[PDB]
RNA sequence: GCCAGCACCUUUGCUGGC
RNA sequence: CCACGUCAACAGCAGUUGGACGUGG
RNA sequence: UGAAAAGAACUUUGAAAAGAGAGUGAAAAAGUAC
RNA sequence: AGAACGCAGCGAAAUGCGAUACGUAAUGUGAAUUGCAGAAUUCCGUGAAUCAUCGAAUCUUUG
């Protein structure tokens, strides 16, 4: 995850920066999940933080193998819905299921004409 | 310029709407620091009227209102139709 | 009668009296119950379904 | 035409010369009671601690104002009421507040360096790292025979390359007690992980050199290894834990320069 | 035409012009509840028919 | 020209910009109290608070060119 | 989760019933737990429905802490009879619940025996009794969540 | 309170009558 | 009676009068369907004939009246002429006083809400009476009498009318599926529409119109195809003769009824937002037809009983002779120069122009005018209809509102606003769009039943999503299989 | 006792009254709510 | 019908204590059971002015009670028991 | 405003006394 | 307080009842 | 409590509370101060 | 410095702001925000943040 050094927090501190700390567009560092090999070469880049259109499966987890749509991701809980199974309850009833960004693999993109502008271009920390 | 708004919102209620009835009485919610003249003017520049009484009190609603009497010409059914 | 505390009230205060005099008509309970209001219960007087003692 | 005299050893190597003599330095007798006491006298000095607070004490008025009914003050405290408070909370008889001493600093514990003192530790902790069969008694294999402690070249300082550093573990062999240090055990430590305690992996070799550091970027980083100067080091870096006899690694010119001291202290048995 | 009935009518055509054009498949369900609707008229309108034509042959 | 903010409303000059707020104030004196009705709207709460929002740009401007006379 | 306590059953030869936190004794209901008993749903259902019209309460081995001199019955290894129709209606509401779950089991007819009932801490309710001097005394309106199973025989 | 037994035969009885006379 | 008594109710003679009373129990699920059904049997029973023996022998009763016939739910001729006609009349009188308010009713108390109810079918019987006393001063029967059997028909025609009345309200008691005023318009289609396109023939002559060529779609296809047990061949198409195309009245029962069962799709879609999530929902469509249903067969009633302009009653005034304040000014029905003889000039203009045969292409000002009215009275009723409960505009917004807000426990928000902006203004020209599709459909022909298969099959297709909604999404034989259900909130 | 006068003061604590929490249940859901009132 | 005489002579002057009339009510209730064989017993308020009548103390001995049957039987049981 | 009678289902109308 | 709706807790048992609970005025 | 609320559908019984069986999940003597 | 009482689409708990009342601005960013029921705004460039600004326009009442 987060780099050594500066900060030295040991510590559920440290922890806790994750879980509270930074919004939206630096839960673009923890929505972000690693491209294939195919459109690592197409882009140049590595990884790429997710988009509601990105098609994305699961490699880690007890529902390993699931292709789909993301459905919705919360910056706050940093978490997917890939839609979906799911799994209903006999009167429609319908549950979520949430997973980690980081134990998905992106396939297939939907990115935008200067959404690839800003993250190819630096990165940085220009916030 | 300290001027305010009087009129946050009027009162809509059972014994309320039984004023519209009676004699073209609209009753209304004004501020905490709102003054006789200034009703009157209010809903003279939002509903065209002649203002016949104004007399204020408090509710626990803590907004005070306000009973603002209406002239038998204005017609109060079909502007509080409106509102 | 059931749950005519309020129509035990009502029923004295549009007669002007102190409760205990109020008469409710046993036979047409259901109809005294069914007023909830102080000009349904000028009906109800009129009728002689509530009257004074 | 030979005393202490050595072979040199090379990371190329595959040797092919001859070396300067081991240190006199290297001689004294190893002593256990004195490595331990050394160890734990500069851990002293940077350890402090945390512990409960509201104040340590105190919220919390009182000169012992308890009021008798039964058992009795008791005994102790006063101030007061449906709390909190006792006793309480100020206890100790605590069933909620601080214990009887919150943790103290206040408490001055240290011990202060004297300059006799200082360079009698390190010359002892010299003479102990010139054994051969306390390196397994410790928890570190070595395969690898004869030429202990081993000698490396002057090429160390200049890696740099992460492939050069495989290129010179295999040589040392050593090796696989640096692959013991990157696999479970090494797993998750607890709430002792904060302040180390641990849970539960084992230290890997030592490797040392004269001029430098050297330490250089990437000579830090590498599973279980550490680097070191004749010039600045310590037991901590010489044996950790103080149960003496680490895998130390040296390199050339560390005779020269340890031998010409002033100072003045020297060997004797 | 004032300013009343052309506010009236503007919504009016609102109403009148969401569509969704009849698909294929809403035309199998016309087609199946107007053969079910053609065979509830098909037994009705016979049956009337049929002894009609009886009360004319007995009563001349 | 379409909308209602941000850089139609800023740049606005002004006599303009107060007359259509007070008359974007008349949808919701029309629209208050209840008439709420129930709500939100997205439209009620961007339109209550976008009477905050540029009587704060109104106030901004009568302050910035007091500092410069 | 909770339950048999007694374990064999099976479920295949057994109904069940259980209340939950309802405000009736702990004390006077583990008695009647004791004593329903042993006996099948109708003649535990038909003494109880006795006990409210004349015939006591229902035998108490333990809890026959004193009271007066006592009494008539009955008294079968007792001779402390009482009278609380509070614990009546709880077991009663019980045996209900465990004959019409007994009605679709399907089993069925003879068989029966109430094989285990225990109840349990509900906790108690705690409330107070006025005495003297602003000081004051514990008082409890005793609670309990009761289990009941039964198996053929 | 009638029944919807007395409509039926009401009517069947009707027909009867008109096919009759 | 008199006496000396204050009076003006005419309670003396009401129980002197044989009236009825109604059930009592009811049964489902298969005993709705056998007993609505046998509901069904009653009125299918209209092959038998009326008692009348000197208008049955030599005149055979006067040509069939196809204008009547669609919206009455009748068959000529028989036990029940007048069907539901005075069962719905009772109803316009009723609708006209409540929402004029001339008499004012707030239908909300139980009181006033049954006194409604009770007060149509008293009017019903009372308009029945005076029913079958206008229809032997219109002439209908081929012979005017004194009194002697032209007492009796009129009694027999009451009789097994007041019968059709207890028909309508057993079904609504839960004894059957649906309404028994529903039921018996969309067994009127099932008479007509298969009487005349399936049919028989029979070789017999007359000068009259008699029913001696029917089955239009046995002689027009089974000709163009090949040829049958009977000996035919050739193909008819089109033409202007006497002998009708068959091909005009196959044609016009399909054409009126992709259309009308069109209108009902289109639909106004209302938005909400959600039943678990936070984001877009249902796009929750409400029936467009079926709301202006009740309100156009009130609509279609009237043009067939007003005194100034309309059929029935001023058939009488032609029929009558004595000429002063009622005169045939209201309308002339009489024999014409015209080849085809139906009234030559009256004010009913609001009478369809349409027969079994094509529409009128030959007056467009008749044409204009009786377009023109329709969707007057189609907005007349819209607006009582909206005045008189129901699922009020007032009331339900009002409703749910201020219920919501504060309750419980509590809550907020509904679409009840935003769908007041759509709800109030496609309800009135809802009435008005279902009384201009009616009469488009009936410009390209059709007639007996002219404007009943429209409302039946648009009434068919109405039963079909209740049930089909019921049957996928509540329960049953289902297809929530596919993709169901409700996802969102965590 | 005496103050600043005056009818204002109890017309504040008279709001205050109805502004008093209670109660509702549907937040204790979707919290982290660790019981309270 | 049948006609008794209730014997209040017997345990309604031994009682009081201060609580002679619900008890007096109850005993009435039981011993018209008892005599006409039956399950509820009506206890008009004919009755309950009679007993309340004098008031407690304050009973007038033995009073005479008018009594009906019954035969309904359990389901809407008849006895009538003020003046039938 | 209060009380009484008659008409009226009520909402009301009429008459007399205070 | 007043009106309407309820019995989980609270009322010294109990409850179809409440000054309680909850929402208007 | 759990990786994720998946915080237990549906059916029977009970005045209700609740219970029976059943559903979900790796684990429900992990069923909510868990 | 500090405090009262308000504000809300909702208001349990926390602090976000002042009758304009968790408002918004100027840099700046990228597909999810409005805690959720619920009502809707955005998604191949103007929705949305304290990720970073001892930085801002508005600013009741008490001190």
């Amino acid at each position: 995850m987060a780099k050594q050094s500066l900060d030295v927090s040991s510590d559920r501190r440290k922890a806790r920066k994750a879980y509270f700390t930074a919004p939206s567009s630096q839960r673009r560092v923890l929505l972000s999940a690693p491209l294939s090999k195919e459109l690592r070469a197409q882009y140049g880049i590595k990884a790429l933080p997710i988009r509601r259109d990105d098609e994305v499966l699961v490699v880690r987890g007890s529902k390993k193998g699931q292709e789909g749509k993301i459905s919705s991701v919360y910056r706050l809980k940093f978490a997917v819905q890939v839609d979906k199974v799911t799994k209903e309850k006999v009167n429609g009833a319908s549950v979520p299921i949430n997973l980690h960004p980081s134990k998905l693999v992106i396939t297939k993109l939907h990115l935008d004409k200067d959404r690839k502008a800003l993250i190819q271009r630096k990165g940085g920390k220009l916030e | 310029l300290d001027s305010y708004k009087v009129i946050e919102q009027p009162i809509t209620s059972e014994t309320a709407m039984k004023k519209v009835e009676d004699g073209n009485i609209l009753v209304f919610q004004v501020s905490m620091k709102a003054n006789k003249y200034q009703i009157k003017k209010a809903v003279k520049e939002l509903y065209e009227v002649d203002v016949l009484k104004v007399n204020t009190l408090v509710r626990p609603n803590g907004t005070k209102k306000a009973y603002v009497r209406l002239t038998a010409d204005y017609d109060a059914l079909d502007i509080a139709n409106r509102i | 009668m059931a749950n005519l505390r309020t129509q035990k009230r009502l029923a004295a205060s549009v007669v002007g009296v102190g409760k205990r005099k109020v008469w409710l008509d046993p036979n047409e309970t259901s109809e005294i119950a069914q007023a909830n209001s102080r000009n349904a219960i000028r009906k109800l007087v009129k009728n002689g379904t509530i009257v004074k003692k | 035409m030979s005393r202490p005299q050595v072979t040199v050893h090379s990371l190329t190597g595959e040797a092919t010369a001859n070396a300067l003599p081991l240190p006199a330095v290297f001689s004294a007798p190893i002593r256990p009671d004195i490595v331990h006491t050394v160890f734990t006298s500069v851990n002293k000095n940077k350890r402090q601690a945390y512990a409960v607070s509201e104040k340590a004490g105190h919220q919390t008025s009182a000169e012992s104002w308890g009021t008798g009914r039964a058992v009795a003050r008791i005994p102790r405290v006063g101030g007061g009421g449906t709390g909190r408070s006792g006793q309480g909370a100020f206890g100790n008889m605590c069933r909620g507040g601080r214990m009887f001493a919150p943790t103290k600093t206040w408490r001055k514990w240290n011990v202060k360096v004297n300059h006799n003192e200082k360079r009698y530790a390190t010359a002892s902790a010299i003479a102990a790292t010139a054994v051969a069969s306390l390196v397994l008694a410790r928890g570190h294999r070595v395969e690898k025979i004869p030429e202990i402690p081993l000698v490396v070249s002057t090429d160390l300082e200049s890696i740099q390359k992460t492939k050069e550093a495989v290129a010179a573990l295999k040589a040392v062999g050593a090796h696989s007690d640096l692959l013991k240090v990157l696999k479970s055990k090494k797993l998750r430590a607890g709430k002792g992980k904060y302040r180390n305690r641990r849970w539960t992996q084992r230290r890997g070799p030592l490797v040392v050199y004269a001029e430098d550091n050297g330490i250089v970027k990437a000579l830090r980083n590498v599973p279980g290894v550490e680097t070191a100067n004749v010039a600045s080091l310590n037991l901590l870096q010489l044996a950790p834990g103080a149960h003496l006899g680490r895998f130390v690694i040296w390199t050339e010119a560390a005779f020269t320069k340890l031998d010409q001291v002033w100072g003045s202290e020297t060997v004797a048995s | 035409l004032v300013e009343a009935p052309v506010e009236f009518v503007r919504e009016g055509t609102q109403f009148l012009a969401k569509c969704k054009k009849p698909d294929l498949k809403e035309y199998t369900k016309i087609v199946k509840a107007v053969g079910i609707g053609f065979i509830a008229v098909g037994i009705i309108g016979y049956a009337i028919k049929l002894i009609h034509i009886p009360i004319r042959y007995v009563i001349v | 020209m379409a909308g209602v903010k941000a850089y139609e409303l800023r740049t606005k000059s002004k006599e303009q910009l107060a007359s259509q707020l007070v008359d974007l104030k008349k949808e919701l004196a029309e629209l208050k109290v209840q008439k709420l009705s129930r709500p939100s709207l997205p439209k009620i709460k961007t339109v209550r608070k976008s009477i905050a929002c540029v009587l704060t740009v109104i106030n901004e401007q009568q302050r910035e060119a007091v500092r410069q006379l | 989760m909770a339950r048999y306590g007694a374990t064999s059953t099976n479920p295949a030869k057994s109904a069940s019933a259980r209340g939950s936190y309802l405000r009736v004794s702990f004390k006077n209901t583990r008695e009647t737990a004791q004593a329903i008993n042993g006996w099948e749903l109708t003649k535990a259902q038909k003494y109880l429905e006795q006990v409210l019209d004349h015939q006591r309460a229902i035998p108490f081995r333990r809890f026959n802490s004193s009271i007066g001199r006592t009494a008539q019955g009955k008294e079968f290894g007792v001779t402390k009879a009482r009278w609380p129709a509070k614990s009546v209606k709880f077991v009663q509401g019980l045996l209900q619940n465990a004959a019409a779950n007994a009605e679709a089991k399907g089993l069925d007819a003879t068989k029966l025996y109430v094989s285990h009932i225990q109840v349990n801490q509900a906790p108690k309710q705690r409330r107070r009794t006025y005495r003297a001097h602003g000081r004051i005394n514990k008082y409890e309106s005793s609670p309990s969540h009761i289990e009941l199973v039964v198996t053929e025989k | 309170r009638v029944d919807s037994l007395v409509v039926l035969f009401l009517s069947v009885g009707f027909i009867f009558s008109v096919i009759a006379l | 009676m008199s006496g000396f008594r204050l009076i003006d109710i005419v309670k003396p003679i009401l129980p002197i009068l044989p009236e009825v009373e109604l059930p009592f129990e009811k049964l489902p699920f298969d005993d709705k369907i056998v007993y609505t059904i046998f509901a069904g049997l009653i009125y299918l029973f209209a092959q038998f004939p009326l008692v009348g023996l000197p208008k049955a022998t030599t005149p055979n009763v006067n040509d069939p009246i196809y204008f009547l016939r669609g919206v009455f739910g009748c068959e000529p001729r028989t036990l029940l002429e007048f069907g539901l006609f005075p069962n719905i009349s009772s109803g316009l009188i009723l609708q006209l006083l409540a929402g004029l308010k001339v008499i004012k009713v707030n239908f909300k108390i139980q009181s006033d809400r049954e006194l409604f109810q009770s007060l149509t079918k008293v009017f019903a019987i009372v308009q029945y009476v005076i029913l079958t006393n206008i229809f032997i001063f219109a002439g209908y029967f081929g012979d005017d009498l004194s009194v002697v059997q032209i007492g009796l028909i009129n009694f027999q025609l009451v009789g097994a009318g007041i019968f059709t009345t207890l028909l309508a309200e057993v079904i609504d008691k839960g004894f059957g599926f649906s309404s028994g005023a529903m039921i018996i318009n969309t067994v009127v289609i099932a008479t007509n529409l298969v009487a005349d396109t399936f049919g028989v023939s029979q070789i017999k002559v007359g000068e009259d119109d008699q029913t001696e060529a029917q089955g239009a779609l046995i002689n027009l296809i089974q000709g163009l195809r090949s040829k049958h047990k009977t000996f035919i061949g050739g193909i008819i198409s089109a033409f202007n003769r006497d002998y009708l195309p068959n091909l005009t009245t196959t044609i016009i029962v399909l054409a009126i009824a992709i259309i009308v069962c069109y209108l009902q799709s289109v639909r106004v879609e209302l938005p909400i937002r959600s039943t678990r999530a936070r984001g877009t929902n249902n796009v929750y469509p409400i029936k467009l037809l079926y709301t202006g249903c009740l309100s156009v067969l009130f609509s279609y009633t009237i043009l067939f009983y007003i005194h100034i302009f309309a059929f029935v009653l001023i058939q009488l005034v032609a029929k009558n002779e004595p000429t002063h304040i009622i005169c045939k000014i209201m309308g002339h029905y009489e024999n014409a120069n015209n080849l085809l003889a139906v009234p030559t000039f009256p004010l009913s203009l609001l009478a369809p122009p349409t027969s079994f045969f094509k529409g009128v292409t030959q007056q467009p000002l008749t044409f204009i005018t009786y377009s023109a009215f329709i969707l007057v009275t189609g907005i007349w009723f819209a607006d009582k209809w909206q005045a008189i409960s129901g699922s009020s505009a007032r009331d339900v917004a009002l409703e749910f509102k201020d219920q919501g807000i504060t309750l419980m426990g509590r809550r907020e928000q509904n679409v009840a606003k935003e769908l007041n902006k759509v709800i109030p203004i496609a309800a009135v020209t809802g009435a008005s769009v279902l009384s201009l599709i009616t009469v488009i459909g009936e410009s390209l022909g059709l007639k007996g039943k002219a404007a009943g298969i429209v409302v039946g099959i648009a009434g068919g297709f109405s039963l079909l999503e209740v049930i089909t909604i019921e049957y996928q999404q509540s329960g049953g034989q289902s297809a929530l299989n596919q993709v169901l259900g409700v996802p969102g909130a965590m | 006792m005496a103050a600043q006068k005056s009818f204002r003061i109890k017309q504040k604590m008279a709001k205050a009254k109805k502004q008093n929490r209670p109660l509702p249940q549907w937040i204790r859901l979707r919290t982290n709510n660790t019981i309270r009132y | 019908t049948r006609e008794y005489t209730i014997n209040l002579h017997k345990r309604l002057h031994g009682v009081s204590f201060k609580k002679r009339a619900p008890r007096a009510v109850k005993e009435i209730k039981k011993f018209a059971k008892l005599h006409m064989g039956t399950d509820d017993v009506r206890l008009a308020p004919e009755l309950n002015q009679a007993i309340w009548k004098r008031g407690v103390k304050g009973v007038e001995y033995r009073l005479r009670l008018r009594i009906s049957r019954k035969r309904n039987e359990e389901e809407d049981a008849k006895n009538p028991l003020f003046s039938y």
